[PDB]
C-alpha cells in the first residue's frame, strides 16, 4: 500500500487529480452561476 | 451455598457476602466493586419502593375497589392542589435523595442532625442506616437482610406484572386474578395472544392513549404495545 | 490457526488476530500500513455503532408500523416528523452539525495525541475522556456500569460481539437500502410477504434483481 | 479543609476559605475566590452590597407594611418601583446630583481606608476627632458604632450580619423577580400566596402565562 | 498550558518564553503568521490597537442601542448614525474627516516611532516638557503617564489578569463588529432587532433561516 500511494504522489497523477479538482469547482461554480461576468 | 442454578459456577467477582447473593450475574455487571457497590444501593431502594407500591396497590384495591390504581392519580382529589403537592414531594424527595447519595458518595458523612446536634446515627453501612429509622430489629440482622432482599425481588416482579396485567386486562391485580380463577384455561397470556410466521395477533391496550386532566390531555400509552407478543 | 474468512488462504501479515473480528479479510491490502489500520478500526467501530442503532431504529419503527400504532417508514419519518412538528429543517441540519463537530472533533484529536482530552481544559473532567484503547472510550460517561474495567476476558467477548454485530447491522441496512430502492415497501412489509409466499416473493421475482428474469 | 461549618456536610470543601472571613461555609463552586487578592476585594463588595441590600429591603418593606395598617402620610399607595415617578420637594435630577456628589465623598474616603487601613481614621476638619487605631476594612467603628455594640463577641455578631445581609440581597432579588413577573407589590404576593399556597406558586403562576 | 485545540501541535514561535508573555496565548496561529518575532511583535501591537478600537465602537453601538430599546435614549441605528449626525451638523463629511485624519496622523505617527524605538518619544526639548510623559513602561503597548490616571497598572498581582480581560474581551468586541456588519447584510435592522427577534423564536429565526447564510438550503 505504501508503494501505491508513493506511485499516487508522483507528478502526473497528482497533476491529474489536481486539474480534475479545479477543473470541476470551476466548472461547478459556473453551473450554479450561469454567465459571470462582473462582480 | 445455595445458586440461582443448582450444579453451575457461581461468577468470580460474586463470592457470596452480599446479602441475597445467589451466583446470578451472566452480563458480568457486578464485577466492577464501585460499580457493585452503586448497585447494591440501587436493588435496596427498588426493593423497598416496589414492596411499598405493590403492598399500597393491594391495600388500594382492598379498601376501595370501586377505584382503579392505574386511574389512581386521575380520580383522586384533595383540597391541595396537583401543583402544590407536587412541589412538597419534590422538596421533601430532594432533601431525602441528596442525603442518601452523601450518604453513598461520603459514608459515615451525614449521620448528624442538622436541626439537633445531640442526635447522630451509629456507625452502619452503605444502604441500611439504622439508628432512628430501626427502632426494633427482631432476629437476626443476615437472615432479615436476606428475607428483605428476596421480597424485595419478589415485588419488584410483581409491580411488573401489575402494570403489564393492567395495560392488558385493564383491571386491578386481585380483579385479574379473580378473572384468570375464573377460567385458568382461557385467561393467561398465550390464551391472549399468538405470533406465528404468517399472522401476529397482539392483545388490545386497555388503557386509553389520551387522559383529560383539568384540560391538559396527559398521554398514557401502553407500555411498548409495538413489540407486544 | 483462527478461523479465517476464505478456509484455507492464509491470513495477511498486518492481521494478527490481535483485533476483535479478525478474520484476515483484506485482499486489497488496504489497512496494510499500522497508523491506517488503527484509523480503520476506529471508522469500522463508528461505522458499526452507528448502523447498529440505525437498524434498531428502523426495525422499531417498522414493527409500529405494521400494528396499527401510527409510525411512518423509514424513508418517510424525516419528512413526516419534520411537517407535523413546527421544526426547521436547517436549524436541525446546524444543531446535529454543532454536537457532532464537537464531538467527533474531541475524539479525532484524541486520535491524533491519545489522551490529550484528558487534561481538563473541557469544563475540568479528566479521567472521563482518557480512553482506553483506540476505538474503546472507556470512562464513567460512555461505559457507567464498568464492563470494560471488570473481568477482561469478558471484555474482550463482547468486543467480538460489537464488531460482528456491527457488520451484521451494516449488512442490514445496506439490504434495507437495496429493498427500498427494488421494492419499494417497507423492510417488514418485504418479510411479511416472504413469509406469505416464500418460493415466488424474493429478489429473484421482483423483476428488479434478475432483469433477465 | 477543618470542623468549620459547611454548604454541603462531607463535601471537599477548597482550601483557600479557612474561616477568617465571617460566614464562611466552603461556598464557592465556582472557585471565584482562588486568587487572595480577588477574594480580599470580593469580601468588602459582598458586605457592601449586603448592607445596602438590607436598608433596600427594610425601605420596600416598612413603607408597605405601614401602609396596610391606619399609618397614613403622603407617599403610602405608591409602590416602591412607582416612587421614582413621585413629586417631591426637590426634582430627581437635583437630587441624584447632590447624591453622587456626597456619595463620591464617603466611597473615596472609603476606599482610601480600603487600601490602606488606618490612614483615613482623622477627620479633615476637626483634628481632634478621630477614629480608634484597631481597625479592619469594611468595620470602620468609633462614631459608626457609638453604642459600643462591638465590644462583646464580634465574631458571632459579624456572623449575624454576613447571613442577614445574605437574605436581604435573596430577597431584593426575589423582589425585582416578582414585580417583573406578577407586576404587584411584595407584600400583596404574600398575602396572595397566604391565602391559598396550594394553588398560588411560582410554578402555577408562571404555568398560567404560558 | 491553556490551548485553543486540545490535541493539537502548538506551533514552536509560539511556545518561546517571549511569546508566552504575551496577554491571552492560546497557540492559535495555523497559518504560522507569528513565526518571525518582528512580525509577531508588530501583530500583536496591531491586535492591542484593534481590541481597543473595537471594545469602543462596540460599545458605541451596544449601549446607545440597548438604551434605545428602552425609554432612556432615542440613538439611530449604527448603520444610519452617520447620516443623522451630519445632517444637523456644522461642517460636512469630507471637512471633518480631514481634520480628523490630521489628529489621528499625528498620535498615530507618534506611536509608531515608539513601536520602531522604544521610549524615543521622550527625547528633552521636542513636546514642550510633556516628553518626559510619552515615555512608555517597559512592556510595548502600555503606556502610562497621561495614559492610564487612576494608576491601575502599578500592581503587579493584578497586571497580569489585567491585560488578560483586555485582550479577550477585545476579540469578543472584534468579533462582535463582523457579526453588526453580517447581519445587516442579512437581515437589515440592528443588532438589538436581531437579538428580540432570535429571543421570540430561535428554532426559526437564525442564520439558518434567513436565505443568505445557507444559500444551498
Ligand atoms: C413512581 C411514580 C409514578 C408512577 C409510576 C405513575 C404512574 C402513572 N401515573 Mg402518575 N405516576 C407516578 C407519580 C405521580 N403521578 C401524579 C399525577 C398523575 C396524574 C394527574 C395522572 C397520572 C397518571 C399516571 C398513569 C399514566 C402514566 C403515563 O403514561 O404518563 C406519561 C407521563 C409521564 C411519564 C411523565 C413525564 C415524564 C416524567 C419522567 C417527568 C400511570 C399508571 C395518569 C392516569 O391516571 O392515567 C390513566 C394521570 O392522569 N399521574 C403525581 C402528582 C401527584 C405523581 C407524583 O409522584
Ligand atoms: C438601585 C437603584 C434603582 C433601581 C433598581 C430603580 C428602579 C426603577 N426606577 Mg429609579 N431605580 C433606581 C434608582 C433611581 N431612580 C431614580 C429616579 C427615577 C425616576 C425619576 C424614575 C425611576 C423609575 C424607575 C423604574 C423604571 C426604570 C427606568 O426608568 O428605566 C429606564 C432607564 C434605564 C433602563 C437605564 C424602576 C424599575 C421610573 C418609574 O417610576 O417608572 C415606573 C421613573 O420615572 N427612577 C434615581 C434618582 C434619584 C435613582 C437613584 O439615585
Ligand atoms: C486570460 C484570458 C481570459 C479571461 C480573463 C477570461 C475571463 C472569463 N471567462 Mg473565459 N475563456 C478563455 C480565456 C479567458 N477568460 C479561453 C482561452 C477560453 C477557451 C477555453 C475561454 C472560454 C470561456 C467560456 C466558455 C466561458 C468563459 C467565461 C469567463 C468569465 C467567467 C468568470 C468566472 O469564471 O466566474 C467566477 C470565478 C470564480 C469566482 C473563481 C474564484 C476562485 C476562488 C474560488 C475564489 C478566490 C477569490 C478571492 C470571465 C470574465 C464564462 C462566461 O460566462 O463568460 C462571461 C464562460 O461561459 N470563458
Ligand atoms: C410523550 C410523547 C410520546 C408519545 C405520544 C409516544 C407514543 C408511542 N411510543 Mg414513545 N417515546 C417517547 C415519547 C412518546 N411516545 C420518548 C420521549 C421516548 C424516549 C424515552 C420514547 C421511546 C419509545 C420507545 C423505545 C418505544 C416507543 C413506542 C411508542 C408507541 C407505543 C406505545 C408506547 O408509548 O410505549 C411506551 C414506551 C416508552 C419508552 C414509554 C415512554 C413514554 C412516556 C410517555 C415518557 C415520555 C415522557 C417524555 C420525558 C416527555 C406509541 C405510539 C414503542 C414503539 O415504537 O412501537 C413499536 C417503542 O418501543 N417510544
Ligand atoms: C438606603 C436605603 C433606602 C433608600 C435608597 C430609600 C429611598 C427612598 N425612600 Mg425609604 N426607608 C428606608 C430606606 C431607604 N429608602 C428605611 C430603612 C426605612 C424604614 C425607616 C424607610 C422608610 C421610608 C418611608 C416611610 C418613606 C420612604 C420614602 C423613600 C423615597 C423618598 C425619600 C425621601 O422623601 O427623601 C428622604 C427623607 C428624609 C431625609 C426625611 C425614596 C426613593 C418615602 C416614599 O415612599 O416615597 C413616596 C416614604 O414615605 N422610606
Ligand atoms: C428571600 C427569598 C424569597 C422568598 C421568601 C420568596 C417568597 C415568595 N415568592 Mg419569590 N423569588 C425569589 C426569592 C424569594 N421569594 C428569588 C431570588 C426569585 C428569582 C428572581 C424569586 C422569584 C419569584 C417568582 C417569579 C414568584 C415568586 C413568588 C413568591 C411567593 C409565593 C410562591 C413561591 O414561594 O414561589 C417560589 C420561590 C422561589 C422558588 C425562590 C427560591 C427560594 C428562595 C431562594 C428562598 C430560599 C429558602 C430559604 C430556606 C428561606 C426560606 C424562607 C425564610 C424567610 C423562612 C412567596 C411569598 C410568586 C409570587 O409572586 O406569588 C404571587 C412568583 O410567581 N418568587
Ligand atoms: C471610537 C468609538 C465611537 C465612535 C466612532 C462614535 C461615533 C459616533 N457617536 Mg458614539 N459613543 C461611543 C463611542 C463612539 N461613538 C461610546 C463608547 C459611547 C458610550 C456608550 C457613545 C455614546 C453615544 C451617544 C449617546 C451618541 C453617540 C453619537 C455618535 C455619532 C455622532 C458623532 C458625535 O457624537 O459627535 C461628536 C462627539 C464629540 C466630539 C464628543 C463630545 C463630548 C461628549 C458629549 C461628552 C463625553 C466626554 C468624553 C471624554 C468624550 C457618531 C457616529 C450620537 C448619535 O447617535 O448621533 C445621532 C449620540 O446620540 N455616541
Ligand atoms: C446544581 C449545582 C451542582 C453542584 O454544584 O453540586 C455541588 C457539588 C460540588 O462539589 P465540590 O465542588 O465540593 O466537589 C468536591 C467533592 O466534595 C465532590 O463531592 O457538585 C456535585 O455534587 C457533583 C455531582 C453533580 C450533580 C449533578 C446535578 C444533577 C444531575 C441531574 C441528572
Ligand atoms: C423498617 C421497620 C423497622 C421498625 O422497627 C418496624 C417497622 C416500622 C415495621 C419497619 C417497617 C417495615 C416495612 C415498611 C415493611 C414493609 C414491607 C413490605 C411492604 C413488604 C412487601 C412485600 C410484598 C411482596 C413480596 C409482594 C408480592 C406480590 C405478589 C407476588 C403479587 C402477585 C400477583 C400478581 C403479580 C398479579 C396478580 O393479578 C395477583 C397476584 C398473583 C397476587
Ligand atoms: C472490508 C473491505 C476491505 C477489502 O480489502 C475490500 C472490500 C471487500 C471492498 C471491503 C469491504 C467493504 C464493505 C463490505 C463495506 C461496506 C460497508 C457498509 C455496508 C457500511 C454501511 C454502513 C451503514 C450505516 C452506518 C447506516 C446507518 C443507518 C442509519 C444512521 C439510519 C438512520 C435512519 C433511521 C434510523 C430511520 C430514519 O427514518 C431515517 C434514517 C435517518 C436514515
Ligand atoms: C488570528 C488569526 C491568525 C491565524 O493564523 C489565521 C486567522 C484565522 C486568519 C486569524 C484570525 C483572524 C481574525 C478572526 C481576524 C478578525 C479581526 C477582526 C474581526 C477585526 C475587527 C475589528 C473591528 C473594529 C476595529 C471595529 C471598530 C468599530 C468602530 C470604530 C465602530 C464605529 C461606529 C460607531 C461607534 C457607531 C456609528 O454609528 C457607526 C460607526 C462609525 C461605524
Amino acid at each position: 500500500m505504501k508503494d501505491f500511494t508513493t506511485y499516487l504522489s508522483t507528478a502526473p497523477v497528482i497533476a491529474t487529480i489536481w486539474f480534475t479538482f479545479t477543473a470541476g469547482l470551476l466548472i461547478e461554480i459556473n453551473r450554479y452561476f450561469p454567465d459571470p461576468l462582473v462582480f | 451455598r445455595p445458586l440461582w442454578l443448582p450444579g453451575s459456577t457461581p461468577p468470580a467477582h460474586l463470592k457470596g457476602d452480599l446479602p441475597g447473593d445467589f451466583g446470578f450475574d451472566p452480563l458480568g455487571l457486578g464485577a466492577n466493586a464501585e460499580s457493585l457497590k452503586w448497585f447494591k444501593e440501587s436493588e435496596l431502594v427498588h426493593s423497598r419502593w416496589a414492596m411499598a407500591a405493590v403492598a399500597g396497590i393491594l391495600v388500594q384495591e382492598i379498601v376501595r375497589p370501586d377505584v382503579f390504581w392505574y386511574n389512581a392519580g386521575k380520580e383522586v382529589e384533595s383540597p391541595l392542589g396537583p401543583l402544590g403537592l407536587l412541589a412538597v414531594e419534590f422538596f421533601l424527595m430532594h432533601w431525602v435523595e441528596v442525603r442518601r447519595w452523601q450518604d453513598l458518595r461520603k459514608p459515615g458523612s451525614v449521620d448528624q442532625d442538622p436541626i439537633f446536634s445531640q442526635y447522630k446515627l451509629p456507625p452502619h453501612e452503605v444502604g441500611y442506616p439504622g439508628g432512628v429509622f430501626a427502632p426494633f430489629i427482631p432476629g437476626d440482622l443476615a437472615e432479615l437482610k436476606v428475607k428483605e432482599i428476596k421480597n424485595g425481588r419478589l415485588a419488584m416482579l410483581a409491580f411488573v406484572g401489575f402494570v403489564m396485567a393492567a395495560q392488558v386486562t385493564g383491571k386491578g391485580p386481585i380483579a385479574a386474578l379473580q378473572e384468570h380463577l375464573a377460567d385458568p384455561w382461557g385467561t393467561t397470556i398465550f390464551s391472549k395472544a399468538a405470533v406465528v410466521p404468517g399472522q401476529a395477533v397482539a392483545p388490545p391496550c386497555k388503557i386509553p392513549a389520551s387522559v383529560s386532566y383539568k384540560g391538559i390531555e396527559i398521554p398514557t400509552p401502553c407500555f411498548l404495545q409495538g413489540l407486544w407478543p | 490457526v483462527r478461523p479465517v474468512w476464505f478456509p484455507g488462504n492464509p491470513p495477511p501479515a498486518h492481521l494478527d488476530g490481535s483485533l476483535a473480528g479478525d478474520y484476515g479479510f483484506d485482499p486489497l491490502f488496504l489497512g496494510q500500513e499500522p497508523q491506517t489500520l488503527k484509523w480503520y478500526v476506529q471508522a469500522e467501530l463508528v461505522h458499526g455503532r452507528f448502523a447498529m442503532l440505525g437498524a434498531a431504529g428502523i426495525i422499531l419503527t417498522s414493527i409500529g408500523a405494521k400494528v396499527g400504532l401510527g409510525f411512518p417508514e423509514w424513508y418517510d419519518a424525516g419528512k413526516v416528523v419534520v411537517e407535523k412538528n413546527n421544526i426547521d429543517f436547517p436549524t436541525l441540519m446546524v444543531i446535529q452539525f454543532y454536537l457532532m463537530g464537537w464531538a467527533e472533533t474531541k475524539r479525532w484529536y484524541d486520535f491524533k495525541n491519545p489522551g490529550s482530552q484528558a487534561d481538563g481544559s473541557f469544563l475540568g473532567f479528566t479521567e472521563e475522556f482518557k480512553g482506553l484503547e483506540n476505538g474503546y472510550p472507556g470512562g464513567r460517561f460512555f461505559d457507567p456500569m464498568g464492563l470494560s474495567r471488570g473481568d477482561a476476558a469478558k471484555y474482550q467477548e463482547y468486543k467480538q460481539k460489537e464488531v460482528k454485530n456491527g457488520r451484521l447491522a451494516m449488512i442490514a441496512c445496506l439490504g434495507f437500502a437495496a429493498q427500498y430502492a427494488a421494492t419499494g415497501k417497507g423492510p417488514l412489509d418485504n418479510l411479511a410477504d416472504h413469509l406469505a409466499d416464500p418460493n415466488h416473493v424474493n429478489f429473484a421475482t421482483n423483476g428488479v434483481s434478475i432483469p433477465i428474469a | 479543609d477543618a470542623a468549620l461549618p459547611s454548604w454541603m456536610p462531607g463535601a471537599d470543601l477548597p482550601g483557600y476559605l479557612n474561616g477568617t472571613l465571617p460566614g464562611d461555609f466552603g461556598f464557592d463552586p465556582l472557585y471565584l475566590g482562588q486568587d487572595p487578592v480577588k477574594l480580599k476585594w470580593y469580601a468588602q463588595a459582598e458586605l457592601m452590597n449586603a448592607r445596602f441590600a438590607m436598608l433596600a429591603v427594610a425601605g420596600i418593606l416598612v413603607p408597605e407594611l405601614l401602609s396596610n395598617i391606619g399609618f397614613s402620610w403622603p407617599g403610602a399607595g405608591v409602590a416602591w418601583y412607582d416612587a421614582g415617578k413621585f413629586e417631591y420637594f426637590a426634582p430627581a435630577s437635583s437630587l441624584f446630583g447632590v447624591q453622587m456628589l456626597l456619595f463620591a465623598w464617603v466611597e473615596i474616603r472609603r476606599y482610601q481606608d480600603f487600601v490602606k487601613p488606618g490612614s483615613a481614621n482623622q477627620d479633615p476638619i476637626f483634628t481632634n476627632n478621630k477614629l480608634p487605631d484597631g481597625n479592619e476594612p469594611g468595620y470602620p467603628g468609633g462614631i459608626f458604632d457609638p453604642f459600643g455594640w462591638s465590644k462583646g463577641d464580634i465574631k458571632s455578631l459579624k456572623l449575624k450580619e454576613i447571613k442577614n445581609g445574605r437574605l436581604a440581597m435573596l430577597a431584593f432579588a426575589g423582589f425585582i423577580g416578582q414585580a417583573y413577573t406578577t407586576g404587584t407589590t411584595p407584600l400583596k404576593n404574600l398575602s396572595t400566596h397566604l391565602a391559598d399556597p396550594w394553588s398560588t406558586t411560582v410554578w402555577q403562576n408562571d404555568l398560567a402565562r404560558l | 498550558r491553556q490551548s485553543w485545540l486540545p490535541g493539537s501541535q502548538i506551533p514552536a514561535h509560539l511556545d518561546t518564553p517571549a511569546a508566552q508573555a504575551l496577554a491571552g496565548n492560546f497557540g492559535f496561529d495555523p497559518l504560522g503568521l507569528g513565526k518571525d518575532p518582528v512580525a509577531l511583535r508588530w501583530y500583536q501591537q496591531a491586535e492591542l490597537i484593534h481590541c481597543r478600537t473595537a471594545m469602543a465602537g462596540v460599545a458605541g453601538i451596544l449601549i446607545p442601542g440597548l438604551l434605545t430599546k428602552a425609554g432612556a435614549l432615542n440613538v439611530p441605528e449604527w448603520y444610519d448614525a452617520g447620516k443623522v449626525a451630519i445632517e444637523n451638523s456644522f461642517a460636512p463629511w469630507g471637512s471633518l474627516l480631514a481634520v480628523q485624519l490630521f489628529l489621528c496622523g499625528f498620535v498615530e505617527a507618534k506611536r509608531w516611532q515608539d513601536i520602531r524605538k522604544p521610549g524615543s518619544q521622550g527625547e528633552p526639548g521636542s513636546f514642550l516638557g510633556f516628553e518626559a510623559s510619552l515615555k512608555g513602561t517597559s512592556e510595548l503597548g502600555y503606556p502610562g503617564g497621561p495614559f492610564d490616571p487612576l494608576g491601575l497598572s502599578k500592581e503587579a498581582d493584578k497586571w497580569a489578569d489585567w491585560k488578560l480581560k483586555e485582550v479577550k474581551n477585545g476579540r469578543l468586541a472584534m468579533l462582535a463588529f463582523l457579526g453588526f456588519v453580517a447581519q445587516k447584510y442579512a437581515t437589515g435592522a440592528g443588532p438589538v432587532d436581531n437579538l428580540a427577534a432570535h429571543l421570540k423564536d430561535p428554532w426559526h429565526v437564525n442564520y439558518a433561516t434567513n436565505g443568505v447564510s445557507l444559500p444551498f438550503l
